[PDB]
């Protein structure tokens, strides 16, 4: 498995044409604060290809 | 912010996970089944916890969306194929005495052995060493000492084990929202959600009981031609209005009187011509033989199989270093892979069973565009009637005369034809009657009505009126009859045979009618009809996505079980039955008893 390969899959808004974001913030579903940590309604907003 | 975009980020997560994670243990276990050695079976250990732990956990944490305010149907029907928990609602201790027990009875119908009055240093076990006596053996004294023999031996212990089984069954039922274990089993029948779909759990147990209505005058003219045509070889011991013998059948349990066929034949005379023995004159190989069948595939309008299809799929037996567990299989590995096991030989069984399995191939990628969850069917059955229909459709003999296997001088004749109806009659009306009273028989079990100290009083009677079956000795209430199958050994599902069969003949008549075919509904094919096989290919993209009656009514325009197909199938074959049985006794009564 490559996993080298990344790409976003949860993200706030859309992208704006020509634009880039390399940003590692967790991306926060529910209605609390994630605290830093990768708990509930938080997951990691990059992911492999394999 | 609100349930709805919640629950879709939590199913995109468990999607992106699952889809790799699952791909890594279908991979391992084809390489086992296909290399089994010693290293494989351990590395199947760590593949497996780590999925199913993985599956446990997103199921768990699949539970604080509520189910009422999801509006949009796919999202709940994930949800809800995501909140199934299994057999986790159980204790710990008592899911460890429930997987003990089963791995028992699994271990105990494995092992067992037959004791004879005669010399008893031989041993005859599970090994088809055993079964020959029952399907190939023309005598008496030996088929039915070996099926005393194996109720005897192995069927005092099963009766302990599943009289815990069943209360445990029963009970990780009710920890599930269920009445009892026949309604959790019912439970995949049901679907909720529709306008004008919705079907309903009890509602088919009504959709069986008159299903097994429409079949009572073939199977009765049936059972007694078969009755009439054993008389010969057992003019002292088959009863003329009786009901037949439990043992001397084409079966252990009868269930397939496929061996009956050479005692019971309408004209022992006709050649009952195959070309078997032709493929060998010309040259033929394997490679071939699934060139022809993926050649008729995409005559239909299907699309052509991938490159690596032909290079991942063993399809001729390994030399030498390998070894296959011999059994056809057709395994989704995942992210668009697809592979068929199975040996290859030059006949034209092997040729069926090619094309049972690349029906399943093509059901299988013809739902690749699902989020992981609703790559399934809608019910249990849809996975089996693909098969079966494009089997059917490639044996016709105008479709053996397409490729040249038949030279152009016999068309056909009524004999044979005749000789076909009977010979494919005897697999399914022959096992209809005895799945649907076993089915019968366990919902009566689980749900309550057999008491633990009568169940050898009613297993026995309704083989005697809804089968037409007779024990030819006494059985009391110590043995345990119903647990020697090997599918009742283990949790199996046998419901699905019974209605399977309906699909494999709803499907074909509406596959028939669109083809501009006005014959037999048994002599018509879907070869070279591209209008009559894009149907298939449209339903065959829901899956479980939609309900089972939409599916349906989109395919064969019946909401519902409507079944009659069989009738216009087999109808010289009961035209002939009903000639034939005049000066004779039809049916049978439960008062007879051979000993
Ligand atoms: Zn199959």
């Amino acid at each position: 498995g490559n996993y080298n390969y990344l790409y976003r899959l949860f993200r706030k808004s859309n992208l704006k044409p020509f634009e880039r974001d390399i940003s590692t913030e967790i991306y926060q579903a529910g209605n609390k604060p994630c605290n830093g940590v990768a708990g509930f309604n938080c997951y990691f907003p990059l992911r492999s290809y394999s | 912010s609100l349930t709805e975009e919640n629950a879709k980020t939590f199913l995109n997560n468990f999607n992106q996970e699952a889809e790799d994670l699952s791909y890594q243990s279908s991979l391992a276990s084809w390489n086992y089944n296909t290399n089994i050695t010693e290293e494989n079976a351990q590395k199947m250990s760590e593949a497996a916890a780590k999925w199913s732990a993985f599956y446990e956990e997103q199921s768990k944490t699949a539970q604080s969306f509520s189910l009422q305010e999801i509006q949009t149907p796919i999202i709940k029907r994930q949800l809800q194929a995501l909140q199934q928990s299994g057999s986790s609602a159980l204790s710990a201790d008592k899911n460890k005495q429930l997987n003990t027990i089963l791995n028992t009875m699994s271990t105990i119908y494995s092992t067992g052995k037959v004791c004879n009055p005669k010399n008893p240093q031989e041993c005859l076990l599970l090994e088809p060493g055993l079964d020959e006596i029952m399907a190939t053996s023309t005598d008496y004294n030996s088929r039915l000492w070996a099926w005393e023999g194996w109720r005897a031996e192995v069927g005092k212990q099963l009766r302990p084990l599943y009289e815990e089984y069943v209360v445990l069954k029963n009970e990780m039922a009710r920890a599930n929202n269920y009445n009892d274990y026949g309604d959790y089993w019912r439970g995949d029948y049901e679907a909720e959600g529709a306008d004008g779909y919705n079907y309903n759990r009890n509602q088919l147990i009504e959709d069986v009981e008159r299903t097994f209505a429409e079949i009572k005058p073939l199977y009765e003219h049936l059972h007694a031609y078969v009755r009439r045509k054993l008389m010969d070889t057992y003019p002292s011991y088959i009863s003329p209005t009786g009901c037949l013998p439990a043992h001397l059948l084409g079966d252990m349990w009868g269930r397939f009187w496929t061996n009956l066929y050479p005692l019971t034949v309408p004209f022992a005379q006709k050649p009952n011509i195959d070309v078997t023995d032709a493929m060998m004159n010309q040259g033929w190989d394997a490679e071939r033989i699934f060139q022809e069948a993926e050649k008729f595939f995409v005559s239909v309008g299907l699309p052509h199989m991938t490159q690596g299809f032909w290079a991942n799929s063993m399809l001729t037996e390994p030399a030498d270093g390998r070894k296959v567990v011999c059994h056809p299989t057709a395994w989704d590995l995942g992210h668009g892979d697809f592979r068929i096991k199975m040996c290859t030989k030059v006949t034209m069984d092997n040729f069926l069973t090619a094309h049972h399995e690349m029906g399943h191939i093509q059901y299988d990628m013809a739902y690749a565009r699902q989020p992981f969850l609703l790559r399934n069917g809608a019910n249990e059955g849809f996975h089996e009637a693909v098969g079966e229909i494009m089997s059917l459709s490639a044996a016709t003999p105008k479709h053996l005369k397409s490729i040249g296997l038949l030279p152009s001088d016999f068309q056909e004749d009524s004999e044979t034809e005749i000789n076909f109806l009977l010979k494919q009659a005897l697999t399914i009306v022959g096992t209809l009657p005895f799945t649907y009273m076993l089915e019968k028989w366990r919902w009566m079990v689980f749900r309550g009505e057999i008491p633990k100290e009568q169940w050898m009083k009613k297993w026995w009677e309704m083989k005697r009126e809804i089968v037409g079956v007779v024990e030819p000795l006494p059985h009391d209430e110590t043995y345990c009859d119903p647990a020697s199958l090997f599918h009742v050994s283990n949790d199996y599902s046998f419901i699905r045979y019974y209605t399977r069969t309906i699909y494999q003949f709803q499907f074909q008549e509406a596959l028939c009618q669109a083809a501009k075919y006005n014959g037999s509904l048994h002599k018509c094919d879907i070869s070279n009809s591209t209008e009559a096989g894009q149907k298939l290919l449209k339903m065959l993209s829901l899956g479980n996505s939609e309900p089972w009656t939409k599916a349906l009514e989109n395919v064969v325009g019946a909401r519902n079980m409507d079944v009659k197909p069989l009738l216009n199938y087999f109808q010289p074959l009961f035209d002939w039955l009903k000639e034939q049985n005049r000066n004779s006794f039809v049916g049978w009564n439960t008062e007879w008893s051979p000993y």
